[PDB]
This record gives structure tokens, C-alpha cells and sequence, in this order.
């Protein structure tokens, strides 16, 4: 649903899922044939089925290509600005 | 404090393999992938591969295919390389890179010492 | 894949000199180009994680740009410890590759 879907919401006001109490199979994600980026930041994927949390949050928004870049941490730009930041200290995983 | 040390001074005759390891403390071993990163006075730096610790997880760069192998132990934190059928045109030496992130693509933001290989 | 291929075989600036580092890329790959402080017999050091942000302990001098295709790191002033050499690469895609490297010298 979060990836597959006919409109989502766009940059100005990304949505929030809350994604928690079921398993989840990240490589199931990781193996997919057309997913190009996939700067997930913190724990790897590999251990990341493994690993427990408390929560895994998600979201989905449109930004341009050459502004994908700016979803990390530490960084600046039109979107990262202004639209949306990402903490220092971020964990996760980004797909584009 | 991150540390990240290597043996070094690794010669073999020509024909044979090698054994290099990469011991990495201050930080999480499981949640930092390795990098590997081969320093080449001729023409600079070049990337050797990507491993996922405590699993078997291999993706080659097409210019070392074949030759590198990729082998990591949980314990003691230690990476492996063994390189069969060293020639005299791969005297040079090798980094370990650590990345930001366990998540490609990455930068490799902190590197240790480098295990100098040389023909003899 | 992309190939860096830097465009200053050597940069010969004295101390102070503002003057750029320019690497260029194999195709248009936005801005995904990372640099590196290779000091003769030292390891390369991180001087610009990304292509124009900062990252922790790193000196004021160095600040990058990137226009998609051909990016430069200009920097106001040189010091003795910026005699190091200077690596572009592209975190785009899994097979990476590195630039042939920039030697400093006053």
C-alpha cells in the first residue's frame, strides 16, 4: 500500500504510517529488480528482519530526481530546507 | 575512539595467496557493512566489493571478479581476504573502508591503516 | 558503470589562493560525488562527505559544488596539512569507482 498505490502525498505534506505490531521481510524488498536507490541509514537490511524495534514508521512523497539527495542527514537544499529535513541521527532505510 | 588496524608488509612470490585481515573496534560491527578499497599508484583508487557481515552476501566490482574472495568472522571482528594467483601487476596496497552507513550507496567516511601487498 | 575521471592532473596554488578542485563524472548522475585527504603515507581522510555539505572536523576552507555534471570544491585558502591528495567518487550505484587522485604542492 505504501508503495503501490494510485496517488500518495507529495513533499509539501508528507504522510505518516505507524507501521508496528506485524513481521515484515525487508530483503523480500531488498531482491526487487526495480528499486535503484536504497540509502537505508543505521541498521543494515541484512540484520535488519533480525533486529526488533520498537516501531518502523513509514512515508512516501514525490521530489524531483536530482532533489532525492536531499533526504539525508546533514544536508542542505530546496527540499531539505524547506519542505522536508532528516535528522543527524537518523535510522532507516530511503527508496527511490 | 575508532580503531581500525592492519597487519601490513604482506609479500608473496608470484603464484601463491595471501591471507589479509581488517580488525575494526569503537563501533557496531553488525550494523557497518565492509568496503574494500585497493590503493594503486598508477591510475589511484579502486573498489573491491561489498560483504554483509555474519552472512555470505557477495557483490564483486567487475574489474577484481574472480580473484577477491570476501570472507568475514563475527568474532574478533575480522575480514578476510585470500587472493589466489597474485601476479607481479597487483603490487600494491590494501584498505579496509569503513561507511557511514550499512546501506549502499555510501562513502566509506573513515578508513584504517592499509596491508601493503608487494612481490618479492 | 560511472567512471571518475578528474580533470587537474596536478594543482600547483601557494598558501591562500582561492582556487578550485574539478572532477568530472562518466554520465549525469545528479550530485552523488564524495571526496577524500590522502596525505603521502597516510590513509585517505574524509574532507567532504557528500558534494557540497560538511561533515564532522572539517576545516572551514574546504566547501564543494555540484552542477549535476562537472563538480568543484573551491577553497579560499590552503594549508600546509591540505598537501594531500584529492579523490572524487560516485555513490550511485553498487560498483563504485575513484578518481586518479590530485597532488598538492606549494
Amino acid at each position: 500500500e505504501v508503495f503501490n498505490a494510485t496517488r500518495f502525498a507529495s513533499v509539501y505534506a508528507w504522510n505518516r504510517k505507524r507501521i508496528s505490531n506485524c513481521v515484515a521481510d525487508y530483503s523480500v524488498l531488498y531482491n526487487s529488480a526495480s528499486f535503484s536507490t536504497f540509502k537505508c541509514y543505521g541498521v543494515s537490511p541484512t540484520k535488519l528482519n533480525d533486529l526488533c524495534f520498537t516501531n518502523v514508521y513509514a512515508d512516501s512523497f514525490v521530489i524531483r530526481g536530482d532533489e532525492v539527495r536531499q533526504i539525508a542527514p546533514g544536508q542542505t537544499g530546496k527540499i531539505a530546507d524547506y519542505n522536508y529535513k532528516l535528522p543527524d541521527d537518523f535510522t532507516g532505510c530511503v527508496i527511490a | 575512539q575508532v580503531q581500525l588496524q592492519q597487519p601490513g608488509a604482506e609479500l608473496v612470490l608470484p603464484g601463491a595467496s595471501v591471507k589479509l585481515s581488517c580488525k575494526a573496534s569503537g563501533y557496531t560491527f553488525t550494523n557497518y557493512w565492509m568496503h574494500w578499497v585497493k590503493q594503486r599508484p598508477g591510475h589511484g583508487l579502486e573498489w573491491i566489493g561489498e560483504i554483509d557481515p555474519f552472512d555470505t552476501y557477495i557483490k564483486i566490482n567487475q574489474k577484481f571478479k574472480g580473484k577477491s574472495t570476501l570472507t568475514v568472522d563475527t568474532s574478533s571482528s575480522t575480514a578476510y581476504m585470500q587472493l589466489s594467483s597474485l601476479t607481479s601487476e597487483d603490487s600494491a596496497v590494501y584498505y579496509c573502508a569503513r561507511p557511514d552507513s550499512s546501506g549502499y550507496p555510501v562513502y566509506f567516511d573513515y578508513w584504517g591503516q592499509g596491508t601493503t601487498l608487494t612481490v618479492s | 558503470d560511472i567512471v571518475m575521471t578528474q580533470s587537474h592532473k596536478f594543482m600547483s596554488t601557494s598558501v591562500g589562493d582561492r582556487v578550485s578542485i574539478t572532477c568530472k563524472a562518466s554520465q549525469d548522475v545528479g550530485t552523488y560525488i564524495a571526496w577524500y585527504q590522502q596525505k603521502p603515507g597516510q590513509s585517505p581522510k574524509l574532507l567532504i562527505y557528500w558534494a557540497s555539505t560538511r561533515h564532522t572536523g572539517v576545516p572551514d576552507r574546504f566547501t564543494g559544488s555540484g552542477s549535476g555534471t562537472n563538480y568543484t570544491l573551491t577553497i579560499s585558502s590552503v594549508q600546509a596539512e591540505d598537501l594531500a591528495l584529492y579523490h572524487c567518487q560516485q555513490h550511485y550505484s553498487t560498483p563504485y569507482t575513484f578518481g586518479g587522485g590530485t597532488k598538492l604542492e606549494i
